[PDB]
């Protein structure tokens, strides 16, 4: 049974139970979708190029450099 | 110059615009409310960009006079701890708007008024350094939650549910107010920076610590007083009930961090075993009570009670890692419990039973809901790889380093967490399908599918890489642990 | 009633007609994203030991025999 | 409004704080409190760096790690006596 | 409740046979001597001081 | 390259689960199995470049928990010990994947099965390659999660649901000890990594303050770690789950019940070798528990009359043997028996599944009789596997059981002699019920029904190649690995396994053998063969059914109900917990007792005080 | 396989009998092969490797 | 058959909204006194004593005198 074509014209079930419209027209986005989608994109970009733009200043890297230049003073 | 003033003004403008909008224009009310909430969320996120996690002192502060002699005044600001709570508060509310989006016609515009009012109200709580006004906004959240529970409650028995949630809060609130009066009359002001630098009397320390504990033991469910949360929490709308365990439950627990631990260094040490002997038996008793439960909402609330009693152990165990783990666990719980109540409320909005007996075999249908529910149960199941486990592992580490006995009882909590949550999952969405009761039912559409996406991504992000959350607040936790003593 | 539910992981007997075409894409999809895992790992796998015999991993790796001392970490 | 480099607050000592009367100069007590943690994090970090020293020593030497890392094992065990706030033996800082 | 009566006997055999291994004292029945290493039982390569 | 060993099964599982509708029931079967086979080839390459080309590989991806001096990282430890288990897990996982595609061709929800299998493969790869306790803990919990998911593969099946739930609770109670162990060892070293504690793990010699009284520190840590390994090795403490775990599909059971999750608890001890040897107290209790569990399982399996149930007790007996091997500082025979076991019990599991699903899905001994001549292939396979199981002289299983029993005899400690006695008397039981399995099936008149025999169909070719590979393995691997890894000081382990100078008894385990004890377990094996053949083939007129008055039916029930553990433990612990969670906590603590302050407690109090105040 | 009064057994395929026989004969030969070369190891008589 | 809601069986409604209010039953009885005095005043006291004893033993090992608490 590794050569016969499948007996399925389309994957069963509807994605989010939303019945596709007649062919040719769009999905008719809902009122909440557009602001929520643009805010999701803004969140993604802010957390992407904002988090990996903040200088690494903390109590960890400052202490790291300080102890790296202070453990070497054993004499 | 994205300061804290705008973060509080924006929800106020959103509420004010909504007040003068006709009820007929239901299209505009929801759109503008959601837009205001999302703008507030982005304005909170941008603060994380300019946080400057280096200084021990406080971040952006706004000072507004409140008394003729500038004795006490509105003094804003975050240090390292309330920042994440502000972000999560600004993030949960748009989810509240989205979950109650379809049925807004019956709710009206008054539904969004209460939510936005509580929104900037809880925003003004976390970033409020002045001690007294912290109490003013700490109990200001009574009215919005009272209204949400009562006006849009599910069943008719909501009348008795709200009374407990109110009066239990008022008792502790006024008990704290007396301590605030004693502190102000003794010291002279209530500004946090000064009041942390005042030599107190040991006999006075114990009484004031008890007075603060009078209310802070009600917000976090303790053994003597935890009846209000289940009764007044099963009987609230899903959009509203998702922040009783979301932000309304983190006031007292976080209030311990800001107004109890550095405030009374010599009293928390003397009262440490009492908190241990309360929370350790709470995590056992509440967890056992959870097993013999039938309502779908109450089990999640009891699991939340157990999680808060667990985080209380790790908070009073003064460790640089204990407090950080407490904050991580509180954020993770705010995510997972919110997700779980949405998951158990989407079932109610379709069938309206709230009984595990009727539910069964929900894997043969609505599989996406089953997958989401399984993921959030695993998150509540305390598995490594999710943000929770990072949460309670540090709690256990901090407790064991101080006391060996308390750690074993606390870990009994995560042992017993597999007895009720997994049983609920296998008894709701993995049983034998029964067509007698659930004749017909749909699956999640595009709204609730997108609702869980931020929850899932934040859960995984803070579970596999919690570095940024710990990176942003190592200075503040270090300053909080080292206080009063000099060794 | 099985056709009504989506069953995101596939239905019970989900047998698409062009399943071979999708499997070819899926296998190609794994390979194309597997290269970044292999490429990013080349800057890793520090093994200070030198094997007694040559292995075939010297072409894409250089983190062996270099991290000898432990006084400048 | 900062330089692109790592910040440096102060290193020598806070002059205002007097141990005999800890609550005498509130302005300088917070400086002492923050200086304590900013100096204890240095010890924590050097403990971490010596931990990685030991870890790479065990990862290089082989079976003879009971006689070629004892000079670092004794430098680790004594560094955990007063590191951070982790065990009831608080360091005498 | 009758099962607990069988439970005591079932584990009793294990511990009872465990005690019997004490009544024979196979420790003193070794046919050889304790193992010895050079250099103070390999003191340098097991710790101590160089 | 080394990241491809671990991440490819996860990637295959994720893509199969997310796009199980884009790929048919065979697309995922040929895709996930191909990815797992590629991972197996990568593991073989790593074994060639590490085990023989002795140079361990080390790495660190990113910091997981970057708190203060609690450095948690995503690094892995590609060590000589680890790569052997890489081979063991990858080869068996790929063979099981090939095995399942034939079995699951009729089971509807096919792609979900390979999705779960690949999740398990990824989790245990993460566990074995791990180098930090907490980062090993995610694999430890993920193995249990995948075990639950796979036993819960049949959501309709009520028995599977209860079995899965009980397995999760008992495994949680088990690894409670290990979970305590991570932070127990952390409070003495202020670190969680492996390379920084195995460097100096003998220095600490202080005590602690536990719940009741002050005890030792290292010994307590090792005790906690062993209690954690109890949950994932079905020891005397909590072994309620494995006997009831075979309520799900068969191909997974060849991978979860007898091949790999078997290795988790023993590999806990094996990985942390230079921690238990410095805690002699923990070693002795480990030996006691291992011997007790091995004997208990060996005498448990004999009465049961099911294919999967009895062999689960054989697996538990091997668990006890391996736990003892890890309890006497003789970890060499532990890993050697692990490698042998993953062959000669996975093979038997595949054979049992092949004969079960080809006989109208029946797994019984009382009902099914003999059909050996109907098909010789998988019976020859299972006969080879059984011969390895008893450890016939000069076979794969002999080279492990013989040496482990000799090591048990040599050590004269109070636990060595007792556990050697227990192992010697358990050899008789294991050789008895193994041949009982060989005899009650395929060597008796057929007692089955007349419809199932007509509907007979042998093992398909794709499911027979894994059996062929396992048969080829567990006939030469024992001879090939006897010299190279247990050879009196073989130089490939390096730091992977460390044995203290004091407790090193290997040379006198071979050159001081009395020759009257080394070859005795073969004598118990042949005696068990004789008695089993006599009872189950000829002398069964009275030796089979005992219709006496008393003390003989109860003897039957005592071992059938496995020492009433499922009865006494249930009623006295979980039934009591469920009773007192409703009649104590919900009665005299919160609801009813202190509720005299909420509704109907003070509400009626102010319906009298406030009333008599207007007048 | 020929059909009877209830047992209409199907004969095993060509490769499900000869493969089994020719693979089991290997193990049967290997038992004696290891009992001859390395056989003298564990018997108590004639210890090999310079003995 | 067009009702998405449950049928709300009569025998299940009482079972549901009976355990929700147990104040009437759990007011005054003999077993309640024993249960409360053995699991709300007894166990918390025992565990508190255990915790303070553990703190005292930790103090003694370090040598510092135990705090009054
Ligand atoms: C320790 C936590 C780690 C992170 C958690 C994720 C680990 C996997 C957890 C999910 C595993 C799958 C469990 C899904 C629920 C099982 C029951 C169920 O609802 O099945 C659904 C869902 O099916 C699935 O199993 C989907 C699996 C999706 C999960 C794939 C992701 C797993 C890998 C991610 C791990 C994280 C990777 C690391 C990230 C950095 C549909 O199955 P059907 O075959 O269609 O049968 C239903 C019957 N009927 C057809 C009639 C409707
Ligand atoms: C189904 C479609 C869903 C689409 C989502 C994406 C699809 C993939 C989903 C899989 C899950 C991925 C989740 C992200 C995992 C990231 C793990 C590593 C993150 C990390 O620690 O590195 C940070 C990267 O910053 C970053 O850029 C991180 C950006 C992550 C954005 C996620 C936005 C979620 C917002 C949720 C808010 C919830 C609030 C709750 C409090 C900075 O690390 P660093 O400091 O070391 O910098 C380095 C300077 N040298």
């Amino acid at each position: 049974r590794w050569a016969t074509p499948g007996h399925e014209e389309r994957p069963k079930g509807y994605f989010m139970n939303r019945t596709p419209p007649a062919p040719g027209q769009s999905r008719k986005w809902e009122d909440w979708e557009l602001p929520c989608y643009i805010t999701s994109f803004l969140t993604i970009v802010i957390l992407g190029v904002g988090l990996n733009a903040k200088p690494d200043l903390s109590i960890e890297t400052w202490a790291h450099q300080k102890a790296l230049e202070r453990l070497e003073m054993e004499k | 110059y994205f300061n804290l003033s705008g973060l509080i003004l924006c929800p106020v403008l959103g509420s004010i615009i909504l007040l003068f909008i006709p009820n007929s224009r239901i299209r505009l009310i929801r759109l503008i409310g959601l837009c205001a909430s999302l703008i507030t969320f982005l304005y909170s996120l941008v603060l994380w960009i300019q946080f400057d996690s280096s200084t021990a002192k406080f971040q952006f502060v706004e000072s507004l006079r409140w008394l003729p002699y500038e004795n006490i005044n509105f003094y804003l600001g975050i240090d390292g701890i309330s920042l994440f709570f502000v972000i999560l508060t600004t993030f949960l509310i748009p989810i509240c708007i989205l979950v109650g989006w379809s049925g807004m016609r019956s709710y009206g515009k008054e539904y969004i008024i209460a939510f936005l009012i509580c929104e900037f109200l809880m925003i003004a709580v976390f970033c409020m350094l002045d001690l007294l006004l912290f109490y003013v906004f700490f109990e200001s959240v009574l009215i919005p939650m009272f209204i949400i529970i009562g006006v849009w409650g599910s069943r008719q028995r909501k009348i008795k549910a709200a009374y407990q949630f109110f009066l239990y809060t008022l008792l502790g609130s006024l008990f704290m107010l007396l301590a605030i009066l004693l502190i102000l009359f003794q010291t002279g002001t209530t500004d946090l920076q000064i009041l942390l630098t005042t030599e107190f009397s040991e006999r006075r320390q114990i009484f004031l610590w008890i007075a603060f504990f009078a209310s802070f033991a009600v917000k976090v469910p303790m053994v003597p007083v935890h009846i209000w949360l289940p009764e007044a929490h099963v009987e609230a709308p899903t959009a509203g009930s998702v922040i009783l365990a979301g932000i309304l439950l983190k006031f007292g627990t976080y209030g311990f961090l800001r107004f109890s631990i550095p405030m009374f260094p010599e009293a928390t040490l003397c009262f440490t075993p009492f908190i241990y002997t309360l929370s350790a038996i709470a995590i056992i008793y509440t967890s056992l009570t959870t097993l013999r439960q039938i309502d779908l909402k109450k089990i999640i609330a009891y699991s939340s009670v157990a999680h808060m009693n667990l985080v209380t152990i790790g908070m009073f165990s003064l460790n640089i890692q204990g407090i950080g783990g407490s904050i991580l666990l509180m954020l993770s719980h705010g995510l997972v419990s919110s997700a779980l109540f949405l998951c158990v409320g989407v079932l109610y909005d379709r069938h309206k039973t709230r009984l595990v007996r009727y539910y069964g075999g929900l894997v043969s249908t609505m599989p996406n809901f089953s997958t989401i529910f399984f993921f959030f149960t695993l998150a509540n199941m305390s598995l490594p790889g999710t943000s929770s486990f990072i949460g309670e592992f540090l709690i256990l580490v901090g407790a064991f380093q101080r006391n060996s006995l308390v750690a074993t009882l606390a870990a009994l909590g995560m042992i017993l967490g597999a007895a009720y949550s997994l049983w609920l999952y296998n008894r709701v969405v993995s049983g034998n399908l029964k067509p007698d009761f659930l004749h017909k039912f749909s699956d999640l559409n595009g709204r609730e599918v997108f609702i869980f996406i931020p929850f899932l991504v934040g859960l995984v992000w803070m579970g596999v890489y919690p570095k940024v959350f710990l990176d942003c607040m190592h200075t503040s936790v270090s300053n909080l642990v080292q206080h009063g003593k000099f060794h | 009633f099985r056709a009504k539910v989506w069953s995101m992981t596939g239905g019970p007997n989900c047998r698409p007609k062009h399943w071979r075409r999708n499997t070819a894409i899926a296998m190609f999809g794994v390979f194309l994203v597997c290269i970044p895992i292999a490429k990013l790992s080349a800057k890793l796998e520090q093994r200070p030991h030198m094997p007694v015999r040559p292995i075939p991993s010297q072409i894409w790796c250089k983190n062996f025999g270099t991290k000898d001392d432990y006084e400048k970490e | 409004g900062r330089k692109k480099g790592l910040p440096e607050f102060e290193e020598s000592a806070p002059d205002g704080f007097d141990p005999e009367n800890p609550y005498k100069d509130p302005v300088a007590m917070v400086e002492m409190r923050e200086h304590i943690v900013r100096e204890k994090w240095i010890q924590i970090e050097k403990a971490k760096i010596l931990r990685e020293k030991v870890k790479w020593c065990y990862r290089v030497e082989g079976v003879n790690h009971y006689q070629k890392c004892r000079h670092l094992v004794q430098q680790y065990l004594d560094s955990t006596r007063g590191v951070g706030w982790g065990k009831d033996h608080r360091p005498i800082s | 409740y009758e099962a607990l009566a069988w439970l005591s006997g079932g584990l009793g055999f294990f511990v009872g046979l465990g005690l019997l291994a004490v009544l024979n004292d196979k420790a003193s029945k070794v046919p050889f001597t304790p193992r010895v290493y050079p250099y103070d039982n390999l003191r340098v390569e097991l710790g101590g001081e160089p | 390259m080394y990241l491809l060993i671990v991440f490819l099964p996860l990637l295959g599982s994720s893509v199969a689960g997310f796009f199980g509708r884009f790929l048919g029931s065979e697309g995922s079967a040929i895709m996930t199995t191909t990815c797992v086979s590629f991972s197996s080839i990568l593991s073989l390459i790593a074994f060639y470049e590490v085990a023989l080309g002795a140079s361990a590989c080390y790495l660190r991806i990113a910091p997981w928990i970057s708190s203060e001096m609690f450095d948690a990282s995503w690094g892995f430890l590609f060590d000589s010990l680890t790569v052997v288990m890489l081979i063991v897990v990858t080869f068996i996982s790929s063979l099981v994947h090939l095995y399942s595609i034939s079995y699951m061709s009729e089971d509807p929800h096919s792609p979900r099965f390979m999705c779960y299998l690949s999740i398990f493969t990824f989790f245990m790869l993460m566990l074995v390659t791990g180098d930090n306790f907490l980062q090993l803990f995610l694999g430890w919990e993920g193995v249990g999660l995948a075990s639950y998911l796979l036993i819960h593969f049949w959501f309709t099946r009520l028995q599977a649901d209860k079995a899965a739930i009980k397995a999760m609770l008992v495994n949680r109670v088990g690894d409670f000890g290990l979970a305590l162990g991570i932070l127990g060892c952390f409070t003495l070293f202020q670190t969680v990594d492996f390379s920084t504690i195995f460097a100096c793990a003998s220095v600490p010699r202080n005590s602690w303050i536990f719940c009741n009284m002050r005890l030792n520190a290292i010994s307590l840590i090792c005790i906690l770690l062993f209690i954690g390994a109890v949950g994932k090795s079905a020891q005397i403490g909590l072994h309620t789950w494995l006997p009831d775990a075979m309520e799900g599909p068969t191909p997974v059971s060849a991978l979860i019940h007898a091949a790999t999750m078997v290795t988790a608890g023993v590999f806990m001890i094996a990985r942390c070798s230079p921690l238990f040897e410095y805690s002699p107290t923990a070693l002795i209790v480990i030996t006691f528990a291992g011997a007790m569990t091995s004997f208990l399982a060996a005498t448990t399996g004999i009465l049961q009359n099911d294919l999967k149930r009895v062999i689960a007790y054989s697996t538990c007996s091997q668990l006890g043997y391996m736990i003892f091997a890890c309890g006497i500082s003789n970890y060499s025979v532990s890993v050697f028996h692990l490698m042998n076991h993953a062959f000669f019990k996975a093979l038997l599991f595949l054979s049992a599944g092949s004969v079960i699903h080809a006989m109208s899905d029946e797994q019984d001994m009382r009902k099914m009789g003999g059909l050996a001549s109907s098909f010789p292939l998988t019976y020859a396979m299972m006969l080879i596997g059984s011969l390895s199981l008893i450890g016939f002289p000069f076979l794969t299983g002999f080279y492990s059981k013989d040496v482990i029993l000799e090591l048990a005899y040599t050590k004269y400690t109070i636990s060595g002699n007792f556990a050697f006695w227990l192992g010697s008397v358990s050899v008789l039981f294991t050789s008895y019920y193994s041949f009982r399995l060989l005899f009650l099936t395929f060597l008796v008149p057929t007692n089955s029904f007349g419809r199932d025999i007509s509907r007979c169909h042998d093992a398909p070719i794709p499911m027979a190649i894994p059996l062929i590979l396992l048969a080829l393995g567990s006939l030469f691997v024992g001879y090939l690995a006897k010299d190279m890894m247990i050879g009196l000081g073989t130089n490939f382990w390096a730091n992977s396994l460390l044995v203290l100078p004091k407790n090193e008894i290997l040379a006198e385990s071979e050159f001081a053998a009395p020759t009257i004890i080394k070859l005795i377990p073969i004598l118990f094996s042949t005696l068990g063969a004789f008695v089993a053949y006599n009872v189950n083939l000829v002398a069964d007129q009275f030796q089979r059914a005992f219709q006496t008055s008393t003390f003989c039916n109860r003897l039957y029930s005592f071992f059938n109900k496995r020492w009433f553990f499922d009865q006494v433990l249930n009623d006295f612990l979980v039934r009591s917990f469920l009773r007192f969670g409703y009649e104590v906590s919900f009665e005299a603590l919160d609801k009813g007792a202190i509720e005299i302050l909420g509704p109907y407690g003070i509400s009626y109090t102010f319906r009298r005080l406030a009333e008599r105040i207007s007048q | 396989g020929i059909t009877y009064k209830g047992v209409t057994v199907h004969t095993p395929k060509t490769w499900h009998t000869v493969t089994g026989k020719g693979l089991c004969a290997v193990m049967w030969f290997w038992i004696l092969y290891r009992a001859k070369q390395d056989g003298p190891v564990v018997m108590g008589w004639r210890h090999p490797w310079d003995g | 058959g067009g009702g998405m809601e449950t049928n709300k069986n009569k025998f299940i409604e009482d079972w549901g909204s009976a355990r929700e209010n147990l104040e009437h039953n759990f007011r005054w009885t003999r077993r309640n006194f024993a249960l409360i005095g053995i699991f709300g005043i007894a166990l918390p006291i025992i565990v508190y004593k255990g915790i303070v004893k553990d703190f005292h033993m930790q103090d003694e090992d370090a040598g510092r005198p135990h705090r009054k608490f």
